[PDB]
């Protein structure tokens, strides 16, 4: 917790650093929090920036309308 | 016989900042004979940091359910156009490498031993692309996209169906709509200059903030406090005095500073639980002021309630609500009911209005005169048990339909 | 757990400091103890009101929901559960309760063209409770929530102002059923 | 109050609808048009 | 009611406390004493928040 490990797989974050996970550049869907948006799981333990959910984009139209 | 709308802003603070403690460290530091001395006391520290990691996980679950109340972020059109609506100052803006919107920069701008602090779990980028999913949905899709599946509604649409949702029918708007367009650019100019015209505009995050960092501190200045005892330094009793009385002016001292940490505690615990309730009174007017419309009447915002745009601020949330405001009002003479050939009329949805010569039938809100007609309005009973009656004719279609 | 605690004293066992020691050291020793007992009972009692009074809120927040959602039809948008809610069933629960909300969750949409107000005779007409929805060669009006096209006719359009100062209008017929209906 | 078209309106067929019975409904405007 | 208890204390006065006793022992009677009405308030005010 907020120990720059410089003295004592190692990942820096802004919530300190981590040891014993890797880091993957795609993001993952996360349940175990750790702080400052960088969450860990279990594919090894690898870990992960947050989705931020489905990167949905929609249009739209002044002369246009859905309906289910 | 006029509308004016006017942009009111309230701030709800979501969550403040976790708090870790240590309990050898704050209270002992180094000195090994303190170390031995705590475990006579039993478990006073496993309490406490299962008080702490609680408070800490309710706040993360409080900053978490206020903003995460979508699946799926939305983008934004690159195009800014949206029939004369002027939705700059709130959408972000890729000049700024921060995603930050100028609201949420000027209201960033404004806003100022054994004690670690633990990072939120959302900071301020993704709290922000919440933000601008929220709006994005709310701008381009209604009210819809918080029920299911997101539909591309016009902007003119959704605020005619929020018209059409107060009680005023859709004929009032698309006559003036350079005008509303010009009355919310208007609103948006003043409430954007008088955000920061007054240091106290934003009162509770800076309250809120003030308090627990005061609270850090006196909970660092209490490591100068005797106790009753000959001095506050762990190696300056124990190198100087006989062990005996040692003894008990540790005794003393750490009983002293094991009272202060409950004291803290205990207000660390009160001050999560209101910021809890508030950001529960957040969330409800997250879930109801924004994904829809509420007609509460003066639950967001003094007014009738049209919509509200969410904006992100570092621990906390200022709501932006744009109200309906019927000021110019002028009065009239009118009637329960019109007598017409032995049966009384009703209106259907308005109210018979007389300006003194003839009759009309007009909205509950607006003033948009009508002639009574048979289409919109219903017979019932006679015209003897019913009170306030005057007597005037109806227009009727088929009169003149039927001999044309 | 903390009746095993010493608090600073000769032993954790009352009984044994009671028949081993004289009243003289006896009476701090109970001194001890008792406030050393006393202020974790204070901390246990200050915890358990903290927790009722949460266990008191969120009872009062879910009695709201259950007066508002069984009882009856609460119309603001995801209050009881995600979409459109319909109705709830109550259910018992061990120190506690589970709702079942029900809801309505609009699904499969399509691309149409629409358009404020249709222009007719010089007039302009709108809707009493749907909007203009055109498929690409005629105009139909149907319900904000679900497809249902029907005939524009004016028993569900009446006319407000006239064709100038309303924008994005559109030019159609509008079927008047009286007057085939006089025809006959 | 007497079933009227005012107060109601049509939708489909007779075919699907369960539950619905025989009934005749009254029209208004039906002594005006032959008078 | 909580004023006027003896805190384990010798006497529950601040004259008969302060006069009869030697101070070398009377501080620490005081100290208890004023540590137990601190300890009553701080409980008092918990309620009252
Ligand atoms: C809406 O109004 C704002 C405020 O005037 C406009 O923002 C300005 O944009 C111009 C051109 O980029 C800048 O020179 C100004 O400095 C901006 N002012 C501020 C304070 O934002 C915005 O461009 C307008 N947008 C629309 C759609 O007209
Ligand atoms: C509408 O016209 C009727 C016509 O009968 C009025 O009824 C009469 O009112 C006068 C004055 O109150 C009475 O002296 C008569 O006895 C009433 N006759 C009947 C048969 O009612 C009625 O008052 C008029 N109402 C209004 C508001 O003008
Ligand atoms: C839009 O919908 C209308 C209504 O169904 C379509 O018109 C029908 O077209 C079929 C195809 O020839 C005819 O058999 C029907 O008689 C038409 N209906 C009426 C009421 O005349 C129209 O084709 C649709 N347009 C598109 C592009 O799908
Ligand atoms: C840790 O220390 C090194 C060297 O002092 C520095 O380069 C690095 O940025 C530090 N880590 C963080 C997270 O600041
Ligand atoms: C809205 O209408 C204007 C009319 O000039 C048009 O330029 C713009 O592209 C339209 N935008 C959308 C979303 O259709
Ligand atoms: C209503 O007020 C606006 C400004 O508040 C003004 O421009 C307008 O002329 C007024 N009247 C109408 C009928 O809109
Ligand atoms: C009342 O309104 C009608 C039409 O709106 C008008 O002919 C009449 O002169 C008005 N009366 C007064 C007193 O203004
Ligand atoms: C409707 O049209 C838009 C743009 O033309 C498109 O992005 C969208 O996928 C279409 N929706 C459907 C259901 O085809």
């Amino acid at each position: 917790q907020g120990v720059n490990c410089t003295e004592v797989n190692v990942f820096q974050t802004r919530a300190g650093c981590l040891i014993g996970a890797e880091y993957v550049n795609n993001s993952y869907e996360c349940d175990i929090p750790i702080g400052a948006g960088i969450c860990a799981s279990y594919q090894s333990i690898i870990a992960y920036t947050m989705s931020l959910g489905a990167e949905n984009s929609v249009a739209y139209s002044n002369n246009s309308i859905a309906i289910p | 016989t006029n509308f004016t709308i006017s942009v009111t802003t309230e701030i709800l603070p979501v969550s403040m900042t976790k708090t870790s403690v240590d309990c050898t460290m704050y209270i002992c530091g180094d000195s090994t004979e303190c170390s031995n001395l705590l475990l006579q006391y039993g478990s006073f520290c496993t309490q406490l940091k299962r008080a702490l990691t609680g408070i800490a996980v309710e706040q993360d679950k409080n900053t978490q359910e206020v903003f995460a109340q979508v699946k799926q972020i939305y983008k934004t059109p690159p195009i800014k156009y949206f029939g004369g609506f002027n939705f700059s100052q709130i959408l972000p803006d890729p000049s700024k490498p921060s995603k930050r919107s100028p609201i949420e920069d000027l209201l960033f701008n404004k806003v100022t031993n054994g004690l670690t602090v633990l990072p939120p779990l959302l900071t301020d980028e993704m709290i922000a692309q919440y933000t601008s999913a929220l709006l994005a949905g709310t701008i381009t899709s209604g009210w819809t996209f918080g029920a299911g599946p997101a539909l591309q509604i016009p902007f003119p649409m959704q605020m005619a169906y929020r018209f059409n949702g107060i009680g005023v029918t859709q004929n009032v708007l698309y006559e003036n709509q350079k005008l509303i367009a010009n009355q919310f650019n208007s609103a948006i100019g003043k409430i954007q200059d008088s955000l920061s015209s007054t240091p106290s505009a934003l009162g509770k995050l800076q309250d809120v903030v003030n308090h627990n960092a005061q609270a850090l501190n006196t909970l660092v200045k209490q490591l100068s406090s005797k106790f009753g005892a000959i001095s506050s330094v762990l190696n300056d009793i124990l190198s100087r005095l006989d062990p005996p009385e040692a003894e008990v002016q540790i005794d003393r001292l750490i009983t002293g500073r094991l009272q202060s940490l409950q004291t803290y505690v205990t207000q660390q615990l009160i001050r999560a639980a209101e910021i809890r309730a508030s950001a529960n009174l957040a969330a409800t007017k997250m879930s109801e002021c924004v994904l829809g419309q509420s007609k509460r009447v003066d639950f967001c915002g003094k007014g009738y309630h049209l919509m509200s745009f969410p904006q992100s601020a570092p621990h906390g949330v200022v709501f932006l609500h744009v109200t309906y405001v019927p000021a110019q009002e002028k009065n009239f003479t009118t009637a329960p009911a019109i007598c017409h050939d032995g049966k009384a009329h009703f209106p259907r949805e308005g109210v018979f209005v007389s300006n003194g010569t003839h009759w009309f039938v007009t909205q509950r809100n607006f003033y948009e005169p009508q002639i009574i007609t048979t289409d919109n309005t219903f017979v019932s009973g006679n015209c003897d048990v019913v009170i306030g009656i005057v007597n005037n004719t109806v227009y009727d279609p088929l009169q003149p339909e039927l001999d044309s």
